[PDB]
């Protein structure tokens, strides 16, 4: 019935298709999720659960995308008390301030308009004389059931997963313990507080508290009251959506950089090192020198940003971020000769990851032992490769034991930490000496259950 | 020294299964919504395959003991045959076999026990990163 | 990026265009008026990448299609306008 | 009608609707799936036993069933739907004789007290509330046979037995 | 219980009578994929095994002893 | 369907046999049962 | 629960996230995936009000996811890099390992 | 009617075995017929070691498969040819292409309920898929993949 | 069994449902549906179709094809949808079909 | 139930009537001496001594032996009647 008219409302208003203006999107959550309680509230209002309404009379207001501000009042009468000769009344106010949105959007048919209105006339008609009667959903289910279920606000990130996002930062100058209290006592008991508009920052925890730090970031003072933080956000709401508009610009504009180069010189990638602020001086430097660099043939060639002007052996090209226009006409006048050189050991390298990956991946598969490190220790790509190849040659012979609480590691020299669950060895290790070892395990094992048994 | 590693390496605080095993579960847990191409893979190209519905020593257990779809039935029986005839699978025989059981023992043990179901290389790799760090 | 915005634009282009010959009397303006749209927006079937607005024209395609059919006399070679589209 | 095929399902509740009592076990407990047979075919009730080594849908009825009976234990019973337990359980209900009950009509006796401990045939003896209590503050009241007791463990016959 | 801890390749070598380490000639820089043995999971039988066979029947028995490859070493 | 023309066919069948000879840059394919068979100098003499 | 079409483009986005993700992108360590998957969906469905030849429609939904997924790495990699240059503040997981591992050393120099 | 043959042949000279797949090539295109695609499999070595015809038993084997579309009559001449080779150990010759096997003998409401043209448009290798071929290669095959596989050496690439 | 394979061989989607799978599609998706989902040249109405009420209307060509279908293909793909390619139960089917057109009184 | 036995491990035929006729009816069999002749060079690779046997009417390659030349003859013709070089009957 309704549902055609809170799909398009909902397609029309909801927060995420207001990316580009995130005003009209700080608003659009807030009255979004006021919108969510106060239906939630009344259905559970109508089935029974008697509560005194939140904000009894209020305006909310959304935004528009014509490719236009839609305000509408709820104001619940004033005779109004959780009880039974109350509990037709609501039900109709909130059918009217759900209609009004409708109609002011522009989204309900002036014939549903009128269905529904005459509903609410005939159930005040009824509240007088009482009638008897012995279900197809009404605005309120089809409204709270589309909500729930398809346009629902994504719920905010918890905890135990912001941790290891490492969206939270402290200062070290606070002590382990000195900053420890403050997550504590302020997440696990004050996490209800957040707003929608906070986690999209990273927050540093310091002595001090203010929005002037690193690209897109937040502060917090030490054990920081809740209400202090909400006085902090409403007196500079403004600053915080400034930092991360842009932050996100930053980043974004090194992004099409770094693509309309990689495909002008078909290369694949562009790593930073040193500031991004002095990677973008380099990527308009080279912006602007694109056809030289073709010219000179630095192509197929994912390039590196250092300090220091070098190259690695893995083909990668490290540069320095501190360059002029001038001096770099020598620089790929001295680097162009080892240029073919660094690309071929560029395409080998890539090779060579490749393989020992699928081999790492094979051993994971058929030996599966819940944990394999190649990539910890600074080793060459070949050590890698053949640690790997010996790893899967084993493979089957290892597979009749159970290796889930074993993590295999590459290291300088063979350990067998069977309590901790650990098995590092070094790439020149022989499958068949380690086979050898765990089968001289196994065998011990079985003649000591066999003499126990044999003793009982 | 060197300073692109420091940038490039991150600091983990355990270990995973497999790299991306957290990702596939928040991608299915999405999926799911919450807040079998293995007939596909048994003929004669899989010995693998084939070689996980066999016994020790390569013929066929028991229906009750591991019953199965009978499409699957017939297609593993003619894998199985025409490998056999290729020279793909041993004549006699089964390899992959303890690659294809589950319920494996531990190294220290002779059976399986139903009631299972900072390592000083990292601790060094942290201190040079932070030596580095400086 | 362009394209998309240009796509819309297209899209309530047609919207209004549906609107302004809602009493197209004379059938020559009405032809030129919509063929003039097809080289503007560049239409025909040798723009295969995004730049086409046909792809993006999900339901006003079918209001233009449906636009330029009364050619009852004085083609001035009208047929080819619904053979492009 | 039709022709046989071995049912497989990847749900614990296809299982328990559809056999009267089901056993999942494993090869690597052959001694207490051996005694939980002996036990179901001394009472003399179908009982269909599965090995999850080789099963399909091994991982989705393995967490079914640990999810079901709170504990990693492979060889576990099923009657009427409900959990009877491992063969610790099983040897249990045997000692206090519910197990022919809840094999053969799948419910356990609810009463209070044991069977087992009996002298001869079972009646009422001792069964009667005792008025104000104190069955302890009669120091002089009557206490039972001699019951005897070992000095030494005397070897166990067999490692299983 | 978990076996002992073994920490020392040098230890590893003196306790069990066979380095771990192979030590041995680098053949790096080979093929980026390497082929399976037809057996993978069989025991890894090295040059250097006397393969006796020991036959029993109601009456006799035969013993006889191999080379690992195939040649026999005694009747 | 990438059909072999009989005009094509001697082309096809020795640039086909030239695909695990030796000495290569690119990377060898997997055969269809996924094992990397062994190389041949040329003219399908087994060396490594 | 969910309804047959609506878990059946999700099945299929999931699969095409999964492989823009930890796949060739490979960015095992994403942060609130939840956001950008649902934008993803909510994006389909206006194209789907709109008419856009779904093959088309979920091309450009995943663009457009592979768009977002790059920016977020990349503002993530200012933050981390900035703040390792800054050597006031590091992060959290550090000091958890640090805390962790030094106790670990004390412990074996114990020993 | 489409085809598929694995032939196992004693691993000759590079000349020779040229001049088998040519004589065979020959016969199939000279009997009215179509090669969908030939592919060298490498040489390999079969777990049993088939006799030449000298009655020698030969470890390694070179592998080839064939697709093709002849008609019967002349598909039995072709296979009767690539049995009495001289090179050829064993011929294994695929029937189950146009119809996905099991539904003959499986389930009678199905055996009229499958569409032959779906799996007579596509290759062996895809109707048969092998150890390395999953679905997640069709996704990105279906996907461009041009600009998601681009930053994949990025993380392993700076250590 | 009998009457749906000859219905099949007689009818052209007697397969197909409403919902657009048979049977095989819903157990077996990897086999029956397209693998690659390929934007080439997807074909318009047949303007045709009168011209072919049942299979055998259409019996020179593998899997009753008619030869308006194969318009654009390569002339390899023809040849193998041709008669010689054609299997014994079709190359059966199309003696009945002569048969049927000779001696039918109605489609 | 026919058991067959598969002639230089190619030719797969019934047994009753390979070990009757096939069998001792092989050009390598019964004429080796004509069988040298064979011309391994022009001649298709499917066809050869071991199993073309005796009783051939289509022609086939042969290599003479004493003047080395080339000619094209029917394997019965050659055998069974004793066809000959015609090179050497010339000479
Ligand atoms: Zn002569």
């Amino acid at each position: 019935m309704y549902k055609k008219a809170l799909h398009s409302f909902f397609l029309k208003v909801h927060p995420d298709f207001f990316h580009h203006n995130r005003s009209q999107q700080t608003v659009n959550e807030s009255s979004v999720a006021r919108l969510n309680e106060l239906l939630s509230w009344a259905k559970a209002f109508k089935s029974g659960h008697l509560q005194p309404p939140p904000s009894s009379s209020f305006t909310l207001t959304f935004y528009r995308k014509p490719d236009t501000i839609i305000q509408s009042t709820f104001e619940l009468p004033s005779n109004f008390a959780p009880s039974d000769n109350h509990r037709g009344t609501v039900e109709r106010a909130v059918n009217k301030f759900l209609r009004d949105l409708l109609r002011r959007a522009a989204c309900i048919d002036s014939v549903t308009e009128s269905i529904s209105e005459a509903e609410d006339a005939t159930a005040a008609r009824a509240e007088a004389k009482p009638l008897r009667r012995r279900g197809p959903k009404s605005l309120l289910d089809e409204a709270v059931e589309s909500m729930t279920v398809q346009w629902s606000l994504t719920p905010a990130p918890t905890l135990q997963e912001l941790i290891e996002a490492d969206q939270i930062l402290f200062s070290r100058d606070l002590s382990p313990l000195q900053s420890a209290a403050a997550l504590s006592t302020l997440q696990r008991h004050l996490g209800e507080l957040n707003y929608s508009a906070w986690e999209s920052m990273p927050v540093i925890v310091s002595n001090q508290f203010s929005i002037g730090d690193l690209t897109g970031t937040i502060t917090i003072p030490w054990d920081f009251t809740p209400e202090q933080f909400h006085s902090f956000m409403a007196h500079n709401e403004k600053g915080v959506a400034r930092c991360r508009e842009v932050a996100i610009q930053y980043a974004s504009t090194i992004e099409q950089l770094i693509a309309e180069l990689c495909t002008a010189l078909e290369l694949d990638d562009i790593l930073v090192s040193c500031s991004h602020q002095d990677a973008l001086r380099l990527m308009e430097l080279l912006h602007r020198n694109r056809e030289l660099l073709i010219q000179y043939g630095l192509s197929k060639l994912t390039l590196e940003v250092g300090n220091r002007h070098a190259t690695r052996a893995n083909g990668v090209v490290i540069i320095n971020c501190s360059l002029t226009s001038e001096q770099l006409r020598p620089w790929l006048k001295a680097i162009s000769p080892k240029l073919p050189l660094q690309q071929r050991l560029y395409e080998l390298s890539k090779q060579m990851l490749e393989s020992t990956l699928w081999h790492l991946k094979e051993f994971r598969t058929m030996v599966e032992p819940g944990g394999v490190d190649a990539f910890s220790n600074d080793c060459t790509y070949a050590e890698r490769l053949q640690w790997s190849k010996e790893l899967f040659r084993i493979g089957p012979s290892l597979a009749p034991w159970d290796w889930s609480e074993m993590t295999f590691v590459l290291s300088p020299d063979v350990d067998i930490d069977w309590a901790n669950g650990l098995l590092a060895l070094p790439y020149n290790f022989d499958g068949d000496a380690l086979v050898r070892y765990v089968e001289e395990v196994q065998q011990e094992a079985k003649s000591r259950k066999r003499e126990e048994l044999l003793a009982a | 020294g060197r300073e692109g590693w420091l940038f490039g390496q991150q600091v983990q605080l355990h270990y995973h299964r497999f790299p991306d095993e957290q990702l596939i579960t928040n991608l299915s847990r999405w999926r799911t919504g919450e807040t079998p191409e293995v007939y596909m893979k048994l003929n004669y190209k899989n010995p693998a395959t084939i070689s996980r519905f066999l016994t020790r020593t390569g013929h066929m257990y028991p229906a009750d003991i591991l019953p199965l779809n009978p499409e699957a039935v017939v297609k593993l029986r003619v894998a199985k045959a025409q490998a056999i005839r290729i020279g793909l699978y041993p004549r006699f025989g089964n390899p992959f076999w303890f690659r294809s059981q589950k319920f494996r023992p531990k190294a220290y043990q002779e059976n399986y026990d139903p009631t299972t179901y900072y390592n000083w290389v990292q601790t060094d790799r942290i201190r040079r990163y932070f030596r580095e760090l400086e | 990026y362009a394209a998309m915005e240009l796509a819309a634009e297209a899209r309530r282009e047609i919207h209004e265009l549906w609107l302004s010959a809602e009493t197209a009397l004379e059938r020559e303006k009405r032809v030129q008026q919509v063929a003039a749209l097809i080289e503007k927006y560049k239409l025909d079937p040798s723009t295969p990448r995004e730049a086409d607005v046909s792809r993006g024209l999900g339901d006003a395609f079918d209001r233009l299609l449906l636009l330029c059919l009364p050619l009852g006399k004085t083609d001035a070679k009208g047929t080819d306008n619904l053979e492009r589209l | 009608a039709t022709r046989w095929l071995p049912f497989v399902s990847s749900d614990l509740k296809d299982y328990l609707n559809r056999y009267w009592a089901v056993m999942f076990t494993v090869g690597a407990r052959p001694i207490e799936t051996g005694h939980i047979r002996h036990y179901v075919s001394w009472y003399c009730t179908r009982m269909k036993v599965v090995l999850l080594d080789h099963h399909v849908y091994v991982e989705p009825l393995r967490q079914q069933l640990q999810e079901v009976s709170r504990t990693p234990e492979l060889p576990l019973l099923f009657v009427n739907k409900k959990l009877v337990g491992t063969l610790r359980d099983v040897e249990l209900l045997e000692r206090e004789k519910k197990l022919k009950d809840v094999l053969h009509f799948g419910f356990e006796w609810r009463v209070g007290g044991s069977v087992a401990a009996t002298n001869g045939q079972k009646s009422l003896m001792g069964a009667l509330p005792a008025p104000y209590g104190d069955a302890e503050f009669f120091r002089g009241r009557y206490r039972g046979p001699p019951v005897a007791r070992p000095v030494v463990s005397l070897p166990t016959l067999h490692p299983f037995a | 219980v978990p076996p002992p801890r073994v920490l020392g390749g040098d230890y590893f070598k003196t306790r069990f009578g066979y380095s771990l380490v192979k030590n041995s000639e680098m053949t790096q820089g080979p093929v980026d994929y390497s082929q399976l043995d037809m057996w993978g999971e069989m025991p890894r039988y090295t040059s250097d095994m006397v393969f006796l066979y020991l036959v029993s029947r109601r009456r006799n028995t035969y013993a006889v002893a191999y080379t690992y490859e195939g040649k026999r070493i005694l009747n | 369907i990438n059909y072999v023309p009989h005009a094509q066919l001697r082309e096809h069948i020795d640039k086909e046999l030239d695909k695990y000879v030796a000495g290569k840059n690119e990377p060898y394919p997997l055969n269809f049962v996924g094992q990397m068979p062994f190389l041949e100098d040329g003219d399908g003499n087994i060396v490594e | 629960t969910l309804s047959p079409e609506r878990v059946a483009l999700r099945d299929e986005l999931a699969r095409k996230s999964r492989l823009v993700a930890s796949e060739g992108m490979r960015y095992y360590n994403i942060f609130w995936v939840r956001k950008p998957l649902d934008t993803m969906e909510k994006e389909y469905y206006e194209l789907k009000r709109r008419g856009v030849d779904h093959g088309e429609a979920i091309r450009k939904v995943l663009q457009g996811f592979y768009s977002g997924l790059a920016v977020k790495k990349r503002v993530a990699a200012i933050q981390a890099e900035e703040a390792k240059l800054t050597g006031r503040f590091i992060t959290m997981r550090e000091a958890t390992v640090v805390l962790g591992v030094l106790a670990k050393l004390h412990k074996e120099q114990l020993t | 009617v489409f085809y598929s043959f694995v032939l196992v042949m004693k691993p000759r000279q590079r000349r020779f075995t040229s001049q088998a797949l040519r004589e065979i090539g020959v016969a199939v295109y000279s009997n009215g017929g179509l090669i969908r695609s030939i592919t060298n499999e490498g040489i390999m070595r079969p777990y049993s070691r088939f006799r030449d015809a000298d009655n020698t038993p030969l470890t390694y084997a070179r592998y080839i498969i064939l697709q093709l579309d002849m008609g019967e009559e002349e598909m039995g001449k072709v296979d009767k040819i690539i049995r009495e080779h001289q090179d050829v150990l064993m011929a294994l010759k695929l029937n189950n292409l146009e119809r996905p096997v099991g539904i003959r003998s499986g389930n009678k409401e199905l055996q009229a309920a499958y569409f032959p043209l779906d799996t007579f448009t596509r290759l062996e290798e895809e109707i048969n898929w092998s150890p390395q071929t999953s679905a997640d290669i069709y996704t990105q095959l279906e996907m461009n993949w041009k600009e998601f596989s681009r930053t994949r050496w990025s993380s392993f690439l700076r250590n | 069994p009998v009457q749906k394979k000859r219905q099949e061989q007689m009818l052209y989607g007697v397969n197909i449902p409403e919902t657009r799978q048979m049977k095989f599609e819903e157990q077996h998706p990897l086999l029956a549906g397209a693998l690659r989902k390929l934007e080439g040249q997807p074909k318009g109405f047949p303007f045709w179709y009168r011209k072919y009420p049942t299979r055998r209307h259409a019996y020179e060509y593998r899997f009753s094809i008619p030869v308006e279908m194969l318009d654009g293909y390569n002339d390899d793909v023809k040849k193998a949808l041709s008669k010689g390619m054609m299997s014994i139960q079709e190359k059966q089917f199309a003696q009945e079909a002569m048969y049927m057109e000779r001696y039918a009184e109605h489609d | 139930k026919a058991s067959h036995i598969r002639i230089a491990n190619r030719k797969r035929v019934e047994m009753f009537v390979a070990k009757r006729f096939h069998l001792p009816t092989r050009l390598a069999t019964a004429a080796p001496d004509i069988a040298a002749e064979w011309h391994d060079e022009l001649n298709p690779m499917h066809m050869y001594p071991a199993i073309i046997g005796i009783g051939h009417v289509q022609p086939v390659w042969w290599k003479c032996a004493i003047c080395s030349h080339s000619y094209q003859m029917s394997v019965e013709k050659r055998v069974v009647r004793g066809g000959g070089c015609p090179q050497c009957v010339v000479n």
